[PDB]
């Protein structure tokens, strides 16, 4: 009822103008996208947990310094609207183009900035870190595995079956790591970059919906897949971090079937056929 | 959504 929820922000903010403002919406929430402000409304008196939950997360990443912005709470959380809500800062910045990030007088700057927060995350004090995040499951590609066998499987051909228990195989093989701060989703569209005098530099991370206390190799493979392995051979080198390799490849095997299986589950046809093309013939 | 995991 959106007409209600601008109202609510009009009421608690008077010099919001949501005149070409952002609507995302779900079954889960309301997001009124401003200028410099984001509002998020829960649905229900459930979703209204992940205001505090939100406010925790971004605190704790905030203050581990990553030298980056991460989105800040400008507000408490409220008890109005419907279910409450949560004013956060909009970052500003653009993902770096997979051809920009990679250009020879621009890549050593692009490996060094996602250097820095790589960094800076694997240095986080974990034992304060994990009193408010997610930590890593040993389970989880187990289970994983599980639900991918129950759920897609059946629409694979049998050369799909055979790729698809190697990929989960080289998941499920990893030794469990919680040694730092994790994003887990740290692909291009959350990172966001400024043409600061002529050069990148990385000012925003976005979306700490899958943040946890984890394996370092899980981000490097998400920068990876976005950009390619001369970007991540020059942001290991820098971090030292060639020992990772086989972990980031395992991560890496399994995006095709992550993105499949949330298709299903979330009951997005284009997401589960995009994911699932590299599993069957048509 | 979306292959990197989104």
């Amino acid at each position: 009822t959106l007409s209600h929820l601008v109202d609510v922000v009009r009421r608690a903010h008077p010099d919001v103008d949501l005149e070409g403002a952002g609507v995302h919406s779900g079954q889960f929430h309301d997001v009124l996208i401003a200028r410099d402000r984001v509002f998020r409304f829960p649905k229900t008196a459930g979703a209204a947990a992940e205001l505090p939950g939100r406010v925790a997360v971004l605190t704790a990443v905030d203050a581990v310094e990553l030298g980056v912005g991460v989105p800040v709470p400008l507000s408490e959380v409220r008890d109005g609207g419907p279910h409450g809500f949560l004013v956060l800062s909009r970052l500003h910045g653009t993902p770096l183009e997979r051809g920009d990030a990679t250009s020879p007088e621009v890549i050593d700057v692009v490996a060094a900035e996602f250097a820095r927060v790589l960094r800076a995350m694997a240095g986080a004090d974990v034992e304060k870190l994990r009193l408010v995040l997610p930590v890593a499951d040993a389970g989880r590609w187990r289970g994983f595995a599980g639900r991918v066998r129950a759920t897609l499987f059946p629409l694979m051909s049998e050369d799909g079956r055979a790729r698809a228990e190697r990929e989960l195989a080289a998941a499920v093989a990893m030794d469990h790591v919680a040694t730092g701060l994790v994003h887990g989703d740290l692909g291009g569209e959350n990172v966001l970059w400024q043409q600061v005098e002529e050069l990148p530099r990385l000012t925003g991370i976005v979306d700490w919906d899958e943040a946890k206390v984890g394996d370092p190799a899980e981000d490097l493979a998400a920068v990876g897949a976005s950009y390619g392995p001369e970007l991540v051979e020059r942001v290991v080198a820098l971090l030292g971090a060639g020992d990772l390799w086989p972990r980031i490849r395992a991560y890496q095997g399994t995006f095709a079937l992550q993105q499949a299986l949330a298709g299903a589950e979330d009951g997005d046809d284009e997401e589960l056929e995009d994911g699932l093309t590299a599993y069957r013939k048509l | 959504k979306a292959x990197r995991a989104a």
